[PDB]
């Protein structure tokens, strides 16, 4: 077997950018299968297009991902991704990120601005800007919030007296971690193959609202009339109207079974849309020296 | 079979399998070679591929 | 070098250069196979044919 | 030479192995990697049975509901299309078998299993079939069932997979450059009005956006549905379901050969280096 895939560069690579590309070693860099362009992501993320974060999605989960090791001039050397072997992958990303969890990696596009991943190569006509390497919690709560925030910018932009525009970019906003708040990068229009995302996920939300288990209805509404929950601390003591008018109906347990395996079925697929994204599966990441041994799942 | 008001120039492109006459001089470039040295791939299902 | 003349233009003064070539380093990589069914019996002796 | 000398390192063992010391580390001469795969063995029913198909075929295995029963039978998609064809490309189908009637009663219930439409949950993909005794009774076969095609014996040759070409739609061609180095091949299931029918997808894309590229593609197949047809007894919504059967290389393409009856020709796409992994169903 082998790994070692040579890429050579078409001209001289200034020695301005050999010393950072000395400091970005060991990081993570998209294919295209050699050449020099689209091996990185400034192809179908440049300066022109407003990001969208998902057709560079479409890119970077289309294609094995590539550790970047080596760097000379005329010659860099990477590796490619092959599921069975433990890459060694070390976290040189600004926006930094401890792996205390040690739990399963992912890798996002530069939605933490555009700054923070580039490198610019005044060699050839090539530009090249990172994925991001983040864990599982919080890259798929930035994921579901730039998909709210694409979703729901829009819709404020349709409000004719849209009097709070900074609502969401502040509630929104940051990222969610316990060592700070880390400020992303947001478009305003979502792109095409973002509503593409959002119809899907519309798709199966108005085919899994169809069939409702009844007695949960129930157990909401008596735990409202409980004592309000920590986790019940959303309602603010209210029951909403939707769930007393869906409730004219009794409890059954006939219908139950079939519309809690269809909901199985559905949630599984929605997980499958979810699980989008090549992910790495992580044994003991070593503290002290900020490498991770990492199997492709 | 008329005219439409509008005269056209037509570009038009065309490969011509030319063969090309090399000449240098002598000694401009030097070659330095290496030692060839042998590597392993995946192993298929038929063989081995080095 | 300079040439001296007698007029006065601005006279060159001893001009140095100083380029560099650097190397056009690139290799070549071919594709051996070989079947793995018949490389046991090279490192060991014949007695049957 | 300096290619023969420097060929002892090379020669075989993949990892390593410490040459001396005070212990002696890693043992790999004289097996050359390439991990064997397990095999799964099934007895079948002779008269379930074909003996004019060839080897390489992809196969599913419907496990048995009955308790009482050591044995157990496999459909094939051109088996399987006849057995919907008969429970309701056919001049094909009626063309290799005679009697579908122990087909269609060897499942106990088919009309119901549509009728509930989880006839993606009881159908097992076991890969390609690679090797098979011929008997006229209680016939053994024996497939590949995870990782790279080979056959049993000692010869250790190559299967190429059939898989037959009029059943097969191709991705990338019906889309007309990310990732030219992986080339994954999936089945799917489809459900219909007038009889179910089992499909396949080559694809260079990754295992988990291909699913929405399919629903790209499988719009006018869902927007004939509903039209004429409503749920009740609720069921039916789930519309197809597709599963992972494993990749192969597309440094060698698929090779369109003839599987060929003694009744007419019938072309099919090979697949030359296929390394098998059966997934878990994924519906649309």
């Amino acid at each position: 077997m082998d790994l070692k895939v040579v890429v050579s560069l078409s001209s001289r690579l200034y020695t301005d950018e050999i010393a950072k590309m000395q400091q970005r070693i060991g990081c993570i860099l998209p294919l295209a299968s050699q050449n020099v362009q689209g091996l990185g992501l400034g192809q179908v993320y440049s300066l022109e297009t407003v990001p969208d974060y998902v057709s560079m999605y479409n890119y970077l989960s289309d294609c094995t991902l590539a550790v970047l090791d080596e760097v000379s001039v005329d010659s860099l050397i990477l590796t490619k991704i092959v599921p069975g072997q433990t890459y060694a992958i070390k976290n040189k990303y600004q926006p930094f990120f401890q792996w205390h969890g040690t739990g399963s990696l992912s890798v996002m596009p530069p939605v933490f601005g555009r700054e923070h991943a580039t490198v610019k190569l005044e060699s050839n006509d090539v530009d090249i800007v990172f994925p991001m390497v983040l864990p599982t919690p919080i890259a798929e709560e930035v994921l579901q919030k730039i998909l709210l925030f694409n979703v729901y910018s829009r819709v404020v932009m349709q409000a004719p007296g849209n009097a709070d525009m900074l609502d969401v970019h502040m509630h929104l906003g940051s990222v969610s971690y316990l060592g700070h708040h880390y400020e992303l990068a947001l478009p305003e229009v979502p792109g095409p193959l973002g509503l593409a995302l959002l119809d899907n996920l519309s798709l199966y939300f108005c085919i899994m609202v169809t069939l409702l288990p009844r007695a949960s209805m129930r157990l909401v509404r008596g735990l409202i009339r409980h004592e309000h929950h920590d986790l019940l601390n959303l309602f603010q003591e209210m029951v909403p109207d939707e769930i007393a008018r869906i409730d004219l109906d009794d409890l059954s347990v006939a219908d139950d079974l079939s519309r809690m395996r269809v909901m199985m079925t559905y949630l599984q697929s929605l997980a499958s849309l979810f699980n989008l994204g090549p992910r790495l599966a992580t044994a003991a990441y070593s503290q002290e020296t900020l490498t991770a041994t990492c199997w492709l799942r | 079979k008329i005219h439409p008001g509008v005269a056209m120039t037509v570009v038009r492109t065309d490969e011509i399998l030319s063969e090309n006459i090399l000449f240098s001089s002598r000694a401009s470039t030097s070659m330095f070679i290496g030692t060839p040295n042998v590597s392993r791939r995946e192993a298929r299902v038929d063989a081995v591929t080095f | 070098p300079t040439i001296a003349h007698g007029d006065g233009r601005r006279p060159s003064k001893q001009r140095t250069f100083i380029v560099v070539k650097n190397c056009h380093k690139h290799h070549i990589s071919t594709e051996m196979e070989l079947s793995m069914l018949d490389l046991e019996i090279l490192h060991s002796i014949p007695e049957t044919p | 030479l300096s290619a023969a000398a420097v060929w002892r390192a090379g020669l075989l063992a993949p990892g390593e192995v410490a040459v001396a010391g005070g212990g002696s580390g890693g043992g790999s001469f004289s097996w050359s990697g390439w991990r064997p795969p397990v095999f799964g063995d099934f007895l079948i029913h002779a008269s379930s049975f074909n003996n004019a198909e060839a080897t390489g075929t992809p196969l599913f295995q419907f496990k048995q509901s009955d308790p009482f029963s050591g044995v157990d039978a496999v459909f094939t998609p051109l088996s399987l299309f006849i057995l919907m064809n008969h429970g309701r490309l056919t001049r094909m189908a009626n063309l290799l078998y005679d009697s579908p009637a122990t087909l269609a009663d060897l499942v106990p219930d088919f009309g119901r299993l549509v009728a509930d439409r989880r006839f993606h949950n009881f159908i097992t993909p076991v890969g390609p079939l690679v090797e098979n005794i011929k008997s006229t009774y209680l016939n053994k076969i024996t497939t590949v069932v995870h990782g790279p095609v080979v056959s049993k014996a000692i010869p250790r040759s190559t299967v190429k997979v059939t898989v037959p070409q009029e059943a097969f739609v191709d991705l990338d061609a019906w889309l007309s450059q990310p990732c030219p180095a992986d080339a994954r091949l999936y089945v799917a299931l489809t459900y219909e009005e007038a009889g179910p029918r089992f499909t396949f997808f080559q694809s260079s894309r990754g295992h988990c956006q291909i699913m929405n590229i399919l629903r790209i593609y499988y719009s006018p197949s869902i927007m004939h549905r509903y039209a004429v047809v409503q749920p009740l007894h609720i069921e039916e919504l789930t519309f197809g379901a597709v599963a992972c059967l494993g990749t192969f290389s597309a440094t060698d393409g698929w090779r369109r050969s003839a599987f060929n009856y003694r009744g007419s020709s019938l072309p099919v796409v090979e697949i030359d280096s296929f390394y098998s992994n059966v997934s878990d169903w994924e519906v649309i």
